[PDB]
């Protein structure tokens, strides 16, 4: 392909003189590009992915953390570029509940972490998925979804922070991915109940491995902290199972004046592509920032460049 | 519009088999040396040009184009009785077989073209041209300069890598400082004609608040600040001294006239500078684009109208005297600009010279200029193709 | 050797002043658009080859320019009343000094035997002993310069290209110096025909002095399998297109040993005359095989060999295919010449010079940039190599060797 190796990068920080930031993906430039322009329209900073760096090593090659911080190791002392990483499970507790070691932002010469699990966790604000999912709607049955929705997300947390420790102890991280579909999900009083289906093209071992996981850490999540169980979900787990979510819940209430209809708007909303998603998230996030002071961003990166 | 969206070649040069799809707004095409970027280059702008005229030098056995409207031609060099005949067969149908020796004779004269461009105006071919940028620039800009020099550069260009070759057609910088100060005339004589517009129509304006019954003093305060200050102006700026008259005047003497003047005086220096900032629009976003770019100089313009780079000591020197990556970045910038030619930029090698904070930025500044044309370009750099990763094309030809 | 050190610039077209201090082997300069890099790349080329008469074409005050054993020269231009005039002097006290008009009416004849002042400015340069090392200069649009060539050259004879390139450029541009792919295929057929002289010399010295330690000397088992392994090896080298007889004399000499002391005595010089000469054809086409085996590195379906054959008499320099076809320099591509040629200029077989290339990455794949500089470093020449690039590519791996061009600009 065509693209920088490690050294001829590195090279490239010797010559430039932008002030430059290095993230993961390039869904976290696009993010970081709106956060950026928020504050300042005419900035110059230039974002770099660690995704288009080529690696000689083969298990270097598909490792983006791994990348960044041998970038980071380097060059450590640079003035003109700046680092950012996914923190993952990466100081946290699960001495039968969820505990924070760092709640701030990690720093290390130029290095940083995201507040939650990546990056795509500073979209898990009520407020701003609430604006996105209501923005991006098949428009039928909006405001009734999302006042329903808007009862459900404060429990339904936990849910999803046991759905990624039980992918993640069982190692299947992929797996809630193309496991639980939006049908199986009961809307309850305030609470769901992912039922077991009888039926799943996955074999009934990995099945069964995830739902014991799920319910050995169930009541431990329950126990945790609210802000701190919205942080420790996987960033795009997350987004699909929110996506399944207010799939089900809308056609949860919107079955009764036509059960076709909600059928076809929550099918409508779960074929969404991914991008659209993140984008609509990216874009309530970028507008309440600095509306509430419940919506977190990196501010020490951000000051740092 | 029109674009292309396929090229497919077959047994070109004898060598190998290609099929490229395209995406209707950037493309960058990269892949390993002598993969043949810039062939397909060369064939992308001698399809869109209409000048199928060259394709008597080249090796081939069969060219699919298509285009974004579903029109499909298709060109194929047949041998029979050890002669050689190019067939272009279009989707409607129509076609137009000629020989190779016509046109190499009709190449060593420089009929057949006449048929030739008969054959593409019945068939609208030449809707949209093509600029080509080919991979030496400099030396062909540093020859031609010791419609005109579009042949000559051509010819000559032609003499030198083969006659298959486009024709150049991409605007050198003597071109763009010559477009420069006609659109800078044209934008003086047009507010030449909306001064004498105003002048007529703010007479009735007046005329009417005379049978009608603070801060508007400071905002004609402003406009005359902001336009005795404005570069655009060189005649009769003296707008300050003729408001210090009227303030004066109205310190000295409450009429509904005096303020129904007061806002016709108001708008009319407003709509003067709204129509001044319209006429200089194009070529204001174009030295904004270019002036992003330059470290230690600006260019802009000074009236006769002076075209040229000021200095930071205030010198100015003509377009001659920038290096070459500079004068390149020029002419990449105007050939994506709303004042030059809608057409299809190619681009064969644009990192040539460029440092790599301009190699950054070129794509993002050629895109935000909005002038909706496509772009292909064909790199070896990757610091060209950052931030545009989902239209990049990686070639690898099938060889035989 | 001599090499350069310092240069300093002072008001360039009378705007910008440069300070750039040099290593003795490897500067990979970089810098902004329009820094100053390829004017600095002439005024080096102008000053190691004492082409002084360069400098009436270029606007500044004074250019000082320090080599490695202390030879310091100034160039000043003065404007004596309307009157310009450039004075070249030297650490020593030489001088010289002449007017810019007559230097431009001299290169205005030269458009149109030496005049009084190239006479003299050879004079003073040779004299001086200005002229040690020379100045290889890959200008950065050699890529079409090649092509209007080949359409219509050396490192010695290159007057109509500097000519043209001097038209389109202006006056101020050095000469093209860079050898031509031509030339490198004729020094190659020169110093394989040197080798194999050489070799012939070798071969009669060896066959003397072996047989007189016979003679004197005169009055197992393992030898015979490592002089077996020699005479395979020997068998097997290109170099031995001429000669490929060694088996069928190893196996006469075994077939009349093995049918019945004195003789391992013989055994061993035997040996030792294989050694030698193997360990001398190796020696004697060291440069050769270096230089091909640096250029065959990069190439990917072909390879730069040469061939020997009894029946012509003249040794094949060419490509060679895996197909057994053999095809001639010149229909490498573009940038595979530029490999060439940039990598001949770094070997040892090229002249003692001081090379200067200008964006070494035209027309080059990202792949190959990468080992440009390892490739010419590797073959151990002892250059000075100046480089003028805008690739981090290239200049990856040599980051204590990137000297950045920052010009002081001054306002008057
Ligand atoms: N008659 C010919 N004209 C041009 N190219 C030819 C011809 N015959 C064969 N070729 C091959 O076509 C390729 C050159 O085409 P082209 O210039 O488009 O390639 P490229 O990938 O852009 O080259 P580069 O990276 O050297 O600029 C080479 O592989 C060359 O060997
Ligand atoms: N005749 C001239 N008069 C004034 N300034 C000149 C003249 N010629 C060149 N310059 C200036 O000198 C610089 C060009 O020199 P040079 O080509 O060595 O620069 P560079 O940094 O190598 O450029 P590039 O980006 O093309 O590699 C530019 O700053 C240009 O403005």
């Amino acid at each position: 392909s065509c693209a920088y190796t490690i050294d001829s990068y590195i090279t490239l920080l010797t010559m430039s003189s932008k002030k430059r930031l290095l993230v993961e993906g390039r869904h976290d430039r696009s993010h970081l590009y709106q956060l950026i322009y928020k504050f300042n329209p005419a900035s110059k900073v230039k974002i770099d992915t660690a995704q288009d760096i080529k690696a000689s090593d083969k298990a270097m090659s598909k490792n983006n953390r791994l990348k960044i911080e041998t970038i980071h190791s380097k060059v450590k002392g640079k003035d003109n570029i700046s680092f950012l990483c996914d923190r993952a499970f990466r100081e946290f507790a699960f001495n039968d509940q969820i505990e924070d070691l760092l709640n701030s932002h990690y720093c290390d010469d130029s290095l940083y972490w995201t507040l939650g699990h990546s990056l795509e966790n500073y979209f898990f604000n009520p407020s701003i998925i609430i604006d996105a999912f209501q923005f991006l709607s098949p428009s039928e049955y909006k405001y009734k979804a999302i006042e329903l929705f808007s009862e459900l997300i404060s429990s339904s947390f936990a849910v999803l922070a046991a759905v990624s420790l039980a992918a993640k102890d069982i190692d299947k991280a992929g797996l809630p991915a193309a496991l639980i579909d939006w049908k199986d999900i009961v809307i309850n009083d305030g609470t769901i109940k992912l039922i077991r289906r009888d039926s799943y093209d996955i074999d009934s071992a990995c099945v069964d491995s995830f739902f014991n996981a799920f319910d050995a850490v169930l009541p431990r999540v329950i126990a945790s902290d609210v802000g701190i169980c919205s942080r420790v979900v996987r960033g795009h787990t997350g987004i699909l199972l929110l996506q399944k979510l207010f799939s089900a819940c809308l056609y949860y209430v919107g079955r009764e004046d036509d059960a076709l209809q909600a059928d076809s708007s929550a099918n409508y909303f779960c074929n969404l592509s991914e991008l659209s998603l993140t984008t609509a998230l990216a874009e309530s996030w970028v507008r309440k920032i600095g509306v509430l002071e419940d919506v977190y961003f990196p501010d020490s990166l951000l000051k740092n460049i | 519009i029109r674009t292309i969206s396929k090229i497919e070649l077959s047994k070109i040069h004898n060598r190998y088999n290609l099929t490229v799809d395209f995406f209707n707004d950037l493309n960058v095409i990269h892949g390993k040396n002598g993969a043949g970027k810039s062939t397909l280059i060369h064939v992308i702008a001698n399809i869109v040009n209409g000048d199928f005229i060259r394709f008597a030098f080249l090796i081939f056995e069969e060219i699919k184009a298509t285009y974004s409207d579903g029109l499909k031609i298709v060109i194929r060099r047949d041998k029979i009785d050890e002669q050689s005949f190019i067939s272009v067969t279009l989707s409607n149908g129509k076609y137009i077989k000629f020989a190779v020796g016509e046109a190499m004779a009709t190449v060593r004269e420089i009929m057949l073209a006449m048929d030739i461009d008969k054959f593409v105006k019945e068939n609208e071919l030449q809707k949209v041209r093509a600029s080509y940028f080919p991979a030496f620039r400099t030396m062909l800009e540093a020859w031609s300069s010791s419609s005109f020099y579009n042949r000559k550069a051509s010819a000559f260009a032609r003499e030198l890598f083969g006659q298959f070759l486009p024709s150049i057609n991409y605007p050198s910088p003597m071109e763009i400082e010559d477009r420069l100060r006609e659109e800078i005339r044209r934008a003086q004589l047009g507010i030449a004609a909306y001064e004498s517009r105003t002048f007529s129509e703010s007479f009735v304006k007046v005329f009417s608040a005379l049978f009608d019954n603070g801060e508007l003093l400071k905002e004609i305060e402003g406009l005359a600040i902001a336009q005795d200050s404005s570069i655009k102006n060189g005649y009769y700026a003296e707008y300050s001294k003729v408001y210090e008259e009227i303030r004066s005047l109205i310190n000295r003497n409450v009429e509904n006239s005096v303020s129904g003047a007061l806002v016709v005086y108001r708008d009319a220096l407003r709509d003067r500078q709204d129509y001044q900032e319209k006429a200089f629009s194009e070529i204001d976003n174009y030295m904004s684009s270019v002036n992003s770019f330059l470290e230690d100089k600006e260019m802009a313009y000074d009236f006769y109208p002076k075209v040229g780079l000021k200095f930071p000591d205030g010198s100015w020197s003509p377009i001659r005297v920038l290096s070459s990556g500079e004068r390149q970045l020029l002419t990449m910038l105007y050939a994506a600009s709303k004042m030059g030619d809608d057409a299809i930029v190619l681009i064969d090698q644009p990192e040539i010279s460029l440092h790599i904070d301009w190699q950054e930025d070129l794509l993002k500044r050629m895109l935000s200029q909005l002038s909706g044309r496509q772009i292909i370009v064909c790199t070896h750099s990757p610091s060209i193709a950052t931030g545009y990763e989902d239209f990049m094309i990686n070639i690898s030809p099938e060889f035989i």
